[PDB]
């Protein structure tokens, strides 16, 4: 590692080899305006706004990308470079519209904190705007093209981070724009409907289908009930709207608000993750007993579902045949929760709160449903749900705590490690070595592989006769690369894989607040989650671990039976089938 | 007490169009406790619907009834001094008020042991600057205390906090008109006339396309039916009846459709009309009901005060609305545009006069709504009454061809030879009308 | 009718608001004798008004120009009032207006340069029985016609 | 006192008679919008935006104008409510000038939040929006027509709480204002430039003077010599505007950003701050020992000496000869520093940072001119202050802790007190009794009137022989209360007088950010903002006198020899005169 020294308004310091002029100022107290730039996703040197004189050059140049030399000066407040700076602002802020009365970032916008930091007084560029369309034909991402302010994070994100590549770049001058492929809409094309590109936008010009009016309409109709499921990443990342500082749990506020809204039933999808937990325990056990398929893949996550349905159709086989945690609840609440309580199962509507996008789209299945009815109704976002305390317009600073309900609400700590990444292989592990050992584990230790970063692997001896080899995957490039070396046949002694779309886990889905660059570079946001998301494991004092709740106990002693009964079978399983691509 | 409980069973309620009982109304103000002692008595005689003029008529015609009335109402809630609200562009009215009240001071009626009694009532004219949203029932009385005539959110209603923050008791003139008959005949005598929810009678000023036009004493509940052909006398020169607009600008328009339909309180508002100020304007065939929506919206959008954002700028976007449609410029669309408009203002209006606003726009839409899909669609005038809708043709078996009409056209839109028909270019005038009142032989039509 | 005075002299108003001073509300009836008397209601008639009131000419201001019968600019020596009430806009008073304007070279709220004509769009005089109807000064007509109104007007 | 029972929303509680539903929501966890309501200053019911359902009534009632009564029933969340509400919003918006970019205020605006929080998707209704007319011709107050609501906040502050009544409503419909009497302007009316009005308004069609240009264009002349002078009470409330809590202080960090924007010194007016005590108690035992014009009353404040110059004019001769503060300090760097280095007068900018916008008039004054050369340039506020400090964009937040400047930077707890009311008067009497009794003052007991806040009275027996009369008055009401009782004759035996025109002292000026009615509700600002200045005072750990300065003697000591010297007189004096009013 070769050591350049380099000069920033005079101040010296020693630094590797290709550090910028932007992040030394960063570090050492001075800020430079950004639009374009993401760390280690978007280096592209385009929005051209943040220019930095330097002596003895022919003209400005932009920092973020610029290399440090040795003996350069620098100047950053001479008027020159203001009025460079002011002169882009209103040439940018020439085409884009200006309604930001009835814009859904509005508060959060980085053009609108640019402009009003920059004091652009008048806006003395006049003309026609570039062709406006909104494709709001996706099921959960909507575009809109008038806000574009072309800084191609969104393609970067899609491409990079992804590895998906359903988005590019069209055209010459005026007309140039980011669509996706060959005109199509987002519906047409092989979007997993992941939502990462919405939460990498500097302005706005992505957002998802709001179902806001449904929920609204719902509550009010006078003859049928309403229930809710709360999620357990929900509440690890809301406080954000709410001014609370990061790492809190809201947990008690939230239900809570929850009531004060006029919910008939609030419920957890912990109950749905136990259940999930015992029902891969023992399809776990069935198929290492009787030579069945290997490895055994969870099948939770909506996102790289449709990613394998779509790309991978050949390893079809080995998915779980479970639901996820939420259709569990929701199917239980429609069948056993309704012969119980007399309603009729096309008499109650059920929503689930998910910080996922694309639940939206898996809800809306037709092959989810139980006897005719669908299992899941409407699925609303985090954001929604801030944007609908917001409308009701309730304190959310003064509430007091309340309790969930019966009995739907009780919930240990293996479900709730279960937003977070690796907390679904933890609970697995745990329940599966307690009941063929009685043996007692707590944590997992994960190999770091060098190379790839994020992909995990570990070793746990089960049975001295057995040991589990374990593979956890977050990302869509660690998955395309897990799933290209499952396919080269490489993973042979494999036991357990587990996949997530979402780098981070669902700590990090679509549906969170979004955050600026500035709040992102001082804090890593989805470790600080997952360690508040542990921290309340380490607040949970009844049970820790998923078999020892007694709802689920009295749940298979009362209607369930057994494991993997036909009428489980009958009720918590579903079959996959492939998808056709248009790329 | 007797007095009150008397008024009370004989069934009157104030005919100022919200037909709020006058029993409830004295209780009320009896009933309230103030801190000195003092309470007051406040008379609206501020007429300002069009076509209405039974508020000056009474006065012009017999104030004793009027001031006697005045004592009535102080004695029977203990108020000491009174005023009236007149405007003061009726000289004569005023005049004679004030020579009625200098002499009923003469005889010793108002002052100072009122007939060898320990009443004592006095009397205060209160001199109007003829303002619409000043007759508003706490505009007058921001007005009287020498305020803007901006009213006040209710409650505190002014039964309770009137002149000065003391309770005052308010009413119309013509309700105080028929308390004499209510004490000297009893109540009865009212309850024997009229229906069970409204008794009595009530005065009808009539106007527009009718063969006789005056007051009428009219028992309650008569029918439209008999108003208009029995005694109105039909419609002038063999037209054909359309409707009748009643309430004024803040009420509703009433088509043939139920000209049988009872005329009360509770049948008018069932119907999206009111009694308002008690005035009816009859009209025929000739009529386009855009226009006179317009022209009613304009009125009320002319003397909105501005103070509630709805009646300020609700008021202005629907006579917009109105105002293209009218010039021919109107798109398709309008009318759930319209709906929109008058349920959001009504609901959310601080003052009354906001609220009625939208009315006769309302009634018109449920009753009339292919004269606004011919204007919006066909752009064609019925009536011949828009002026950029209308085509103006000639007849050739009658027209001279003189040539009068083009020398006369403004736009140069006449073109033609001698002892020959003419032709017109609509597209080239701007239809200004002055051709077809030029001619000598009446040749021009509008289409 | 009395000569009225001018508004440089500012005696007669200052006599007006100490007599009228004691009752309550007294604000609009001294603008309608200020304006009745001097003929209408200047910017320094109305600061004077406000000197010996001890009030501000916020409240003063707002008063004389919420009501559009208080005159800010001098009028004519001849008021035309149309009256635009619905009895007198079902039978046509729009054309009337329309010659009105065509026939005294002035738009409706305008005054004359000779100072002779001011033409205004009175709402309603209540005479609203014998539509179309004329105000001039203290002269009521009704039941005209288009053609009438020259002659009318050659009266004065 | 009669006791009301109500319910609200299914919550029953206590009243006395008159108590509005917003507060009781408001106190018991429910929020509503609202636009034109003020505490204790507008209640008219004018907007038409905090519209709640109540069972029985005709229509939907105003909230926060709505007395509540026995056993009432209240509903906040039928769909009527909101249906109104967002066409309320969409009715308001329509004349609205929208161009939020350029907008001033922007981030704080009311009217920007109300559009967010409901959801206002689209704006169907348009027209012709009343005349603009920006009043670009005053020095201190700009008016920007288009942006106005007619929630008439500002006719209530200026007339109600000032006192002064410059602002009413002309016309009606489409064609009502508000405006000043004559179809004038500010500078042509009898204003006297406190402030109030722009920070009372809602959504900013009142703005402040901008010299921010002045500024930039001063520190780019290579010949000019730039001093800064701070004052006392900015750093009080100067956190608040870079996220920092309520009632800190930011006094090194606010050294530090000076220092970088480039000021070549930087100085806080403390020391002209006791120059002015020294002086001030000088005169007091003139007159006293003489017999001259009593009572005494101060000069400090630029807005109550124009209220004097326009409405009070018999009482010139009651007033104090000693300039203000800021103008000691700029003519005592114009003199003595210039001599001391050797630095020509012509070639120095002075500029100052001060919560006030009356200052801008005060620099504008002819008569305070030292040798023909005028002490203080360029004047600038608090909230421009902290748009430099974004402009030239460093991070406020971490900066190190630094120190004034020698010599003009010394400060004493004594001048640190100016900035809450009764520090003036504190200072003065502590000062005057050590010189003359040698008797330790700390704090003063302050008697409140019956029935009026903000004037107090006491009495301070500094001699056997002389016990000094003291009278503390803030508020334009309380002003003008005090100068009737003076004119009646009721103030014969008093000897001291102070007057602030801003209600609760400095830290309530019109130069400092703007808090909406929400923080406005919550915290007493004033209180806090004096409780803050207070600690930094009782923290003042080397000097808490006047007199006991060392730089303050020194000065006396080698150049002004001893107070009210003829070089002091010459200086450090002024007259004033009478201005007309049109009002
Ligand atoms: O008394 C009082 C009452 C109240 O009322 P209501 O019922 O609620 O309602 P209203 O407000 O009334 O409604 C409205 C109506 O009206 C009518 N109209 C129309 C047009 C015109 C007229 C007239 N003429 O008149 C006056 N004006 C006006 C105007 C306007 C715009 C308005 C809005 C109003 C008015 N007004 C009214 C008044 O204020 C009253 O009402 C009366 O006065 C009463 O008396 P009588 O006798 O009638 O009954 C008026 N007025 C007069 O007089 N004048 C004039 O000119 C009208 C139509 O139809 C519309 O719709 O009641 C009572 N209360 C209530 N609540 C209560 C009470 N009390 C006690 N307690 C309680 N809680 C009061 O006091
Ligand atoms: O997957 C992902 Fe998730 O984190 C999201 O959110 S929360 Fe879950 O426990 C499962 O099911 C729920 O329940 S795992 C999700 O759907
Ligand atoms: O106001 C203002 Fe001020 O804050 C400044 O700016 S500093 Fe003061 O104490 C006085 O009083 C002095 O010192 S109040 C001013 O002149
Ligand atoms: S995209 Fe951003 S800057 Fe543009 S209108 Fe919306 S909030 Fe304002
Ligand atoms: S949702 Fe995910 S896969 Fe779809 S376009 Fe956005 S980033 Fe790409
Ligand atoms: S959609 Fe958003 S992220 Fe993508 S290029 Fe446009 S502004 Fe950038
Ligand atoms: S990882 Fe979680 S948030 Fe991301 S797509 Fe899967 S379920 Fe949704
Ligand atoms: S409805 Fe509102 S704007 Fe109209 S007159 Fe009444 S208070 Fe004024
Ligand atoms: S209406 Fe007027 S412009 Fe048109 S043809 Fe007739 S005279 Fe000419
Ligand atoms: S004035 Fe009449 S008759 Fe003569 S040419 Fe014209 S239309 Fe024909
Ligand atoms: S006043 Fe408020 S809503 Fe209007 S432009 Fe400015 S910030 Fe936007
Ligand atoms: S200037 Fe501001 S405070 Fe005054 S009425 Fe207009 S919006 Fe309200
Ligand atoms: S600065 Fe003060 S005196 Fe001047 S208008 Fe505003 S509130 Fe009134
Ligand atoms: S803040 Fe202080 S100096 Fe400024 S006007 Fe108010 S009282 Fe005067
Ligand atoms: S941030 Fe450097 S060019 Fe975009
Ligand atoms: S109808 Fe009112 S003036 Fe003629
Ligand atoms: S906020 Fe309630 S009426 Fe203004
Ligand atoms: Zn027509």
């Amino acid at each position: 590692m070769k050591e350049i020294t380099f000069k920033i308004n005079g101040q010296e310091m020693i630094v590797p080899e290709g550090t910028t002029i932007l992040e030394a100022a960063r570090m050492n107290n001075i800020d430079i305006p950004t639009l374009c730039y993401l760390k280690d996703i978007n280096e592209i040197g385009a929005c051209r706004m943040c220019l930095v004189e330097i002596a003895g050059a022919r003209a400005l140049q932009a920092a973020c990308v610029y290399p440090v030399a040795n003996g350069i000066e620098v100047l950053t407040n001479s008027p020159k470079v203001r009025e460079a700076r002011r002169v882009n602002l209103e040439l940018i802020l020439s085409n884009h519209n200006r309604e930001c009365t009835t814009c859904i970032r509005s508060e959060n916008c980085e053009l609108q904190t640019l402009a009003t930091d920059l004091g652009v007084s008048d806006i003395p560029f006049e003309g026609e705007k570039s062709g406006k369309l909104i494709d709001d034909l996706s099921t959960s991402v909507v575009r809109d093209e008038s806000k574009c302010i072309l800084c191609k994070r969104c393609v970067s994100v899609c491409r990079d981070v992804q590895s998906v590549a359903v988005l590019g770049t069209v055209g010459r001058g005026f007309t140039s724009q980011v669509q996706p492929v060959f005109n199509k809409s987002l519906a047409d094309v092989g979007c997993i409907n992941c939502g990462q590109c919405i939460i990498n936008c500097p302005v706005g010009a992505l957002k998802e289908k709001s179902d806001i009016q449904r929920v609204w309409d719902a509550i009010a109709d006078p003859s049928k009930t309403v229930i809710v499921q709360t999620a357990p990443a929900v509440r690890a990342a809301l406080g954000e709207e709410f001014g609370y500082p990061m790492g809190t749990s809201v947990t008690g506020k939230m239900a809570a608000a929850l009531r004060r809204l006029g919910f008939d039933k609030v419920f957890d999808t912990d109950f749905g993750a136990d259940v999930c937990i015992m029902e891969e325990g023992t399809e776990l056990i069935g198929r290492v007993t009787n030579g069945g398929v290997l490895p055994m893949i969870t099948s939770c996550s909506p996102g790289w579902i449709k990613f394998i349905e779509t790309y991978y159709p050949e390893a079809i086989p080995h998915l779980s045949s479970c639901k996820s945690p939420q259709n569990i609840t929701g199917a239980l609440l429609k069948n056993h929760y309704a012969q119980t309580n007399n309603i009729d199962p096309k008499d109650m509507v059920v929503v689930s709160i998910m910080p996922c996008t694309a639940k939206k789209y898996e809800v809306q299945r037709e092959e989810l449903c139980t006897d005719g009815n669908a299992d899941v109704d409407i699925s609303i976002t985090t954001r929604e749900l801030a944007r609908m305390i917001k409308e009701a317009r309730i304190l959310f600073n003064k509430l007091p705590d309340e309790d969930f309900d019966d009995y739907y609400g009780e919930s240990t700590g293996a479900a709730v490690i279960f937003g977070a990444t690796g907390g679904v292989m933890e609970a697995a592990v745990r329940t599966v070595a307690d009941v063929l050992n009685k043996k007692d584990i707590q944590e997992i230790d994960y190999q770091i592989v060098r190379g790839v970063d994020g992909i995990k692997k570990a070793s746990v001896e089960v049975t001295p006769d057995l040991t589990v080899n374990l593979v956890v995957a977050h990302g869509g490039a660690n998955i395309r690369e897990v799933m290209e070396q499952l396919k080269a046949g490489e993973l042979a002694d494999t036991h357990f894989i587990e996949l997530m779309a979402c780098p981070g886990g669902c700590v990090n889905g679509g549906g969170q607040p979004i955050v600026s660059a500035k709040d992102k570079m001082d804090i890593d946001i989805r470790t600080e989650r997952a360690k508040a998301l542990y921290d309340e494991d380490a607040n949970v004092l009844t049970y820790r671990k998923s078999h020892q709740n007694p709802s689920v106990i009295r749940l298979y002693e009362e209607y369930l039976e057994e494991p993997n009964s036909p009428k489980a079978h009958h009720i918590l399983h579903t079959k996959y089938s492939a998808k056709p691509k248009l790329v | 007490v007797d007095v009150i409980n008397e008024v009370k069973a004989s069934g009157l309620r104030g005919r100022g169009g919200g037909g709020f009982p006058t029993g409830l109304k004295w209780q009320f103000a009896h009933d309230a406790v103030s801190e000195d002692g003092i309470k007051y008595v406040a008379c609206n005689a501020d007429e300002g619907d069009p076509g209405a003029f039974m508020d000056r008529s009474v006065l012009e015609g017999d104030p004793h009834a009027v001031i006697e009335a005045m004592a009535i109402a102080g004695y029977a809630v203990g108020a000491s001094k009174g005023y009236v609200y007149v405007r003061a562009e009726y000289p004569i009215a005023v005049n004679r008020l004030q020579i009625a009240i200098d002499q009923a001071k003469e005889y010793g009626i108002l002052g100072e042991n009122i007939f060898e009694t320990d009443f004592s009532f006095d009397l205060e004219i209160r001199l109007g600057a003829g303002a619409f949203v000043c007759g508003e029932e706490t505009a007058l009385m921001n007005s009287i205390e020498g305020k803007r005539g901006e009213p006040r959110p209710r409650p505190p209603f002014p039964a309770n906090k009137g002149l000065f923050g003391k309770p005052t008791v308010l009413n119309n003139v013509e309700t105080y008109a028929n308390i004499p008959k209510i004490i000297l005949n009893g109540a009865e005598w009212f309850a024997s006339v009229g229906t069970e929810k409204s008794k009595g009678t009530k005065v009808f000023a009539l106007g527009g396309k009718i063969n006789n036009t005056g007051l009428l004493e009219i028992p309650m509940g008569t029918t439209l039916r008999e108003i208009i052909y029995e005694i109105g006398g039909g419609i002038p020169n063999g037209k054909a009846f359309k409707a009748a607009q009643t309430g004024g600008p803040s009420g509703g328009c009433l088509p043939e459709s139920l000209l049988d339909t009872e005329i009360d309180y509770d049948n008018l508002i069932a119907a999206g009309s009111m009694m308002g100020s008690g005035g009816l304007i009859v009209m025929d065939e000739d009529n386009c009901m855009v226009d006179v929506a317009r022209f009613f919206l304009d009125f009320t959008q002319d003397e909105s005060c501005g103070k509630c954002p709805p009646c300020r700028i609700g008021t202005k976007r629907m006579l917009e609305i109105l105002e293209r449609i009218c010039d021919g410029k109107g798109v398709e669309g309008d009318i759930e545009r319209l709906e929109e408009l008058a349920v959001g203002i009504k609901s959310s209006a601080l003052c009354g006069l906001g609220q009625t606003a939208p009315n006769p726009v309302l009634s018109t839409i449920r009753f009339f709504r292919d004269e606004y899909e011919a204007h919006i669609r066909d752009k064609k005038c019925p009536a011949g009454v828009c002026k950029h809708l209308l085509d103006f043709k000639i007849n050739a078996d009658t027209c001279k061809g003189c040539g009068i009409c083009a020398k006369k056209c403004p736009a140069d839109a006449i073109s033609g030879e001698k002892k020959k028909p003419y032709n017109i270019d609509t597209s080239k005038c701007i239809k200004c009308g002055a051709c077809i009142e030029a001619c000598p032989f009446g040749s021009i039509s509008k289409a | 009718m009395a000569e009225l005075i001018p508004v440089e002299n500012l005696d007669v108003v200052k006599a007006i608001v100490a007599e009228h001073r004691e009752v309550p509300g007294c604000l609009m009836q001294i603008l309608q004798e200020t304006q009745l008397k001097y003929g209408y209601l200047p910017l320094e008639l109305q600061g004077t008004i406000a000197d010996e009131l001890g009030i501000p000419l916020t409240e003063v201001y707002g008063v004389a120009t919420f009501y559009s019968q208080f005159t800010l600019k001098p009028k004519g020596k001849y008021k035309i009032g149309i009256c635009l009430g619905t009895a007198c806009y079902v039978r046509g008073s729009q054309a009337i207006i329309d010659k009105v304007n065509s026939v005294l070279g002035t738009q409706v709220g305008d005054t004359t340069e000779d100072g002779k004509w001011s033409v205004d769009a009175t709402r309603c005089v209540g005479a609203c029985g014998l539509a179309p109807v004329m105000m001039i000064n203290e002269e009521v007509f009704g039941r005209l016609t288009v053609d009438e109104i020259p002659g009318i007007l050659e009266k004065y």
